[PDB]
């Protein structure tokens, strides 16, 4: 049964960022100093490990928290709910920057993560759906995606246009849950506990951990829905407006086994498109 | 001390660090239920603002639990006779205690410190007496802090501490 | 015309309380992204155009004294030139502006 | 009804609405960039240019000497049109002015305008600037217009 | 005169237990004597009343009037003082609670008319009042769907009673 599995999921999640809390040497101090253009050389004097940058962003404006999509503390991006962990430098990363390429790699992650969200609650319990990865896909590309195996009865099923409307309608509900992006930095074991069940999440979470010196992986939640992820991600959902479902493509080397590419194209509340525009985008990310 | 002694006629410095000690927890006490009345009688004029000034609109859950190692006098010095009919006395004491300290808000949110968790603590405690002047007691009067001193155990509250704020022909460096 | 009668404060409330009365919510406010000040869209950021007017007045105020009294509009072209600045082949022949600060980073 | 009326009615009356636009103008000329109340500041514009042609007419040529000496109060202003700015916009064939809103004046909530002549000496303004290539929406629009120059 | 609004910040709650929700912080403040209209003040007033800090300075720096700018003035000292003195965790993390013009203390003097008769002109001042309170700003009250007016009518129906009866 599904629910059984993400309960689960959801009570090795908790427990592990219960554990990551309780190490915390009773609130030490932490010394961020805020590098940017706009109101220089402020200086943040918060928690170790409770506090993150939107709590840096909370103390300086109401602009700070609407805008910016991402940290950059010490060069590196970072989401706006990761809580910190030393001495270092802050900036705010916005979609209206001269080079946004980190926030539109971060907003390009977020969306497919959504997607796979989506998705995976959609199809009926008789059928079994597996979830792949969301590869890294430039947005110059048009259309974010994300690889999904289904079970062998659907092989021969295609999805009409009323289906790719209901997965519509499921990530637009997501959207008005305004459900925050929830991060985990974890060791390689306690994501091999987590997605134990699934073995592309397997094979994907070992070739993570190898990339890295350490076997540190990231892992993100919206709601009930635990996935891992290639870098940082947007704030919270609520950041998508303009969000469809565009098309499923079948991949040619169905040898082994039959594997769909789910596409889609979004646009956030900063950078909304009027309805021609957009159109124009829809006819893009079907290809 | 010799200069102390010959006008109080009457006094012991072994007894001195028993009187410090309840001279010091009455005065931390009567701040808990601020009762500036009877911390005047306990408390130098100097040492009153001090504090009493941040303690203004929010509570204070002082509490004494027992010394580790007992007080003793450290230092004795006098007055050189800067005003006429007037000389003070000043002893410093050395105490060793576990105290416990809760500071809330004026809405009773807890800014500093924990209830029941005790905390070791070194002070140095000056004591000031007019002499000369009848009716004069030693009272609490300044607290040495040492350059070599431990930091304070941090505050619940994320600060921010704001850049030098610029005027538009200004340029920031 | 004088009126007839008291207007109550039920009408008056409900005269000088109406929509059309009422101070409306303005939806231009942006953070102008230079200086981090609020601009409304549409118009030249405060800060910004403050900054760009303080200097302006100096470098006029410059101009008057090496003019030297009026009508001495010069016939050829003008340039300015901060601390540590030569003038280039395009600026020979033009007259020079000397500032005794430094080039602003968004004067280019 | 003012159906196709293209003149404000300003100063106290015609006379003085050309010399009110007159001062405006030579101040523009002095100086090079100029703020005034938007509404004179958008009646003098028009002028600005017109006077620029006049400037590339020709130093020798008569007419445009007598429009010159008309609408440059101080006369060492003449030669600075003639030989300065003229020829600064020989190459191109309008557009010398440029014009921006500015907050409202303090006393009298004014709406408010900066005239410049391109290409002034003076430090730059603060002008709007279009989001930059490398955002969100420009990516997706630069994909899409590489596929429609990849179909033909 | 009466300065009831100053005494406001004076107010000091008990500790609060453990098993408790965290009390929302409160911040009164108030301008006394403004040369102006407290007609005049009440519509910026009532502009501000239910928003964020920011958005309320927001507001104000782009407004036109003559107490805007008295208001922002108000506002800035109030989050100020929030900060430092009433221990508000986050300066942004403030909206108003409560935004009020009163009248002030005012003067007469004598308006010439044009014969031997004259008028009694009156110099006005006013107060500006505020209340910060320590959180998000509360949603705005949503507008009554057809449901809602449905089951109201069907409950208003059920209510009723075969009246002057046993
Ligand atoms: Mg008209
Ligand atoms: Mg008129
Ligand atoms: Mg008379
Ligand atoms: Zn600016």
């Amino acid at each position: 049964s599904p629910t059984e599995l993400t309960e689960m999921r959801n009570d090795l999640f908790n427990k592990e960022k219960a554990r990551q809390l309780s190490l915390t040497p009773r609130t030490e101090k932490i010394e961020v100093k805020h590098v940017g253009k706009t109101d220089p050389g402020t200086v943040f004097v918060m928690n170790k490990n409770i506090s993150t940058p939107y709590s840096c962003a909370m103390h300086l404006s109401e602009w700070y928290c609407r805008k910016s999509i991402l940290a950059l503390v010490d060069g590196q991006p970072w989401d706006m709910y990761k809580p910190l962990t030393k001495s270092c430098e802050i900036k705010f990363l916005t979609f209206k920057d001269c080079d946004p390429g980190e926030v539109n790699k971060a907003y390009w992650r977020s969306c497919a993560m959504m997607m796979g969200c989506v998705i995976e609650r959609a199809f009926k319990d008789e059928y079994m759906v597996n979830l792949v990865r969301a590869p890294e896909v430039p947005v110059i590309s048009g259309a974010f995606c994300y690889d999904v195996v289904l079970d062998s009865k659907l092989d021969e099923w295609m999805p009409t246009k009323e289906n790719l409307r209901s997965f519509t309608k499921d990530a637009h509900a997501l959207i008005y849950k305004d459900l925050p992006f929830e991060t985990l930095e974890v060791e390689a074991k306690v994501a091999l506990e987590i997605f134990q069940h699934s073995k592309y999440k397997v094979d994907f979470i070992e070739e993570k951990a190898s990339q890295n010196p350490e076997r540190i992986v990231k892992l993100h939640r919206i709601g009930d829905f635990i996935d891992v992820s290639e870098g940082p991600l947007i704030p919270r959902t609520s950041i998508c407006f303009q969000y469809e479902v565009s098309a499923v493509h079948n991949l040619q080397p169905t040898q082994p086994s039959l594997i769909r590419r789910f596409q889609g194209v979004s646009l956030p509340v900063h950078l909304r498109a009027h309805f021609t525009i957009w159109d124009k985008l829809l006819e893009r990310s079907r290809k | 001390i010799r200069r102390i002694k010959d006008y109080d006629a009457n006094f012991k410095i072994k007894d001195f660090p028993e009187k410090a000690k309840d001279i010091f927890i009455e005065a931390h006490l009567c701040l808990n239920n601020s009762d500036h009345d009877r911390l005047h009688t306990l408390v130098t004029e100097h040492c009153f603002p001090d504090m009493t000034w941040d303690i203004k609109y929010k509570t204070v859950r002082w509490s004494f639990v027992e010394s580790l190692e007992p007080s003793h006098v450290v230092q004795v010095r006098c007055s050189s006779m800067m005003n006429q009919g007037n000389v003070y006395g000043q002893i410093t004491v050395r105490m060793h205690t576990r105290q416990t300290l809760a500071i809330y808000d004026r809405f009773g949110r807890l800014m500093y410190g924990q209830e029941d968790v005790p905390k070791d603590v070194l002070e140095y405690v000056v004591f000031e007496k007019q002499l000369t002047n009848p009716y004069g007691s030693w009272r609490m009067h300044t607290k040495i802090v040492p350059p070599w001193a431990p930091p304070k155990q941090p505050i619940l509250k994320t600060v921010m501490i704001p850049g030098p704020q610029l005027k538009p022909e200004e340029e920031y460096e | 015309a004088a009126p007839k009668n008291r207007r109550t404060i039920e009408v008056n409330r409900c005269r000088r309380r109406n929509p059309q009365k009422l101070i409306k919510v303005k939806n231009n406010i942006d953070v102008c992204p230079e200086c981090g000040h609020l601009k409304q869209k549409h118009v030249l950021c405060a800060y910004c155009y403050e900054k760009v007017c303080k200097e302006t007045a100096e470098i006029r105020r410059q101009i008057g004294k090496q003019e030297g009294g009026p009508f001495k509009a010069p016939t050829i072209e003008t340039v300015v030139l901060y601390t540590g600045e030569t003038p280039s082949e395009q600026d020979q022949g033009k007259r020079i502006i000397e500032r005794d600060r430094k080039r602003p980073s968004w004067f280019t | 009804i003012s159906h196709g009326r293209v003149f404000r009615r300003m100063g106290l009356g015609p006379e003085s609405r050309i010399h009110l636009l007159r001062n405006l103008l030579t101040g523009l000329v002095r100086h090079e960039r100029i703020e005034a109340p938007w509404a004179r500041v958008d009646e003098m514009r028009g002028y600005a240019e017109k006077l620029i042609d006049y400037g590339k007419l020709g130093d020798t040529n008569e007419r445009a000497m007598r429009m010159a000496d008309f609408w440059l109060t101080e006369k060492d202003l003449i030669p600075k049109l003639f030989q300065v700015l003229a020829p600064r916009y020989k190459d191109q064939t309008g557009g010398y002015t440029r014009m921006l809103q500015i907050p409202n004046r303090s006393l009298d909530r004014a709406k408010m305008a900066v005239i410049e002549y391109k290409g002034n000496c003076l430090p730059p303004l603060p002008l709007p600037r279009r989001d930059s290539h490398l955002t969100l929406l420009n990516q997706l629009l630069q994909g899409l217009r590489q596929d429609l120059r990849q179909s033909q | 005169i009466s300065r009831k609004w100053e005494k406001k910040n004076k107010i000091v709650y008990p500790p609060q237990l453990p098993g408790e929700p965290r009390r929302p912080a409160e911040i009164y403040h108030c301008r006394r004597q403004i040369k102006y209209s407290k007609d005049k003040m009440w519509y910026l007033a009532k502009l501000i009343r239910g928003m964020s800090i920011d958005q309320a300075l927001a507001q104000l720096e782009f407004n036109d009037k003559k107490g805007a700018k008295i208001i922002k003035e108000v506002l800035l000292e109030a989050q100020d003082m929030a900060v430092r003195d009433h221990n508000v965790e986050f300066r942004s993390n403030l909206y108003i609670a409560e935004s009020t013009s009163g009248r002030g203390q005012c003067l007469k003097r004598i308006r010439y008319h044009g014969r031997g008769r004259f008028g009694i002109m009156e110099k006005v001042y006013c107060h500006y009042f505020v209340k910060l309170v320590e959180g998000p700003p509360p949603p705005p009250e949503p507008p009554k769907t057809a449901v809602a007016h449905a089951k109201e009518y069907i409950q208003q129906l059920r209510s009723r009673t075969i009246v002057h009866t046993l």
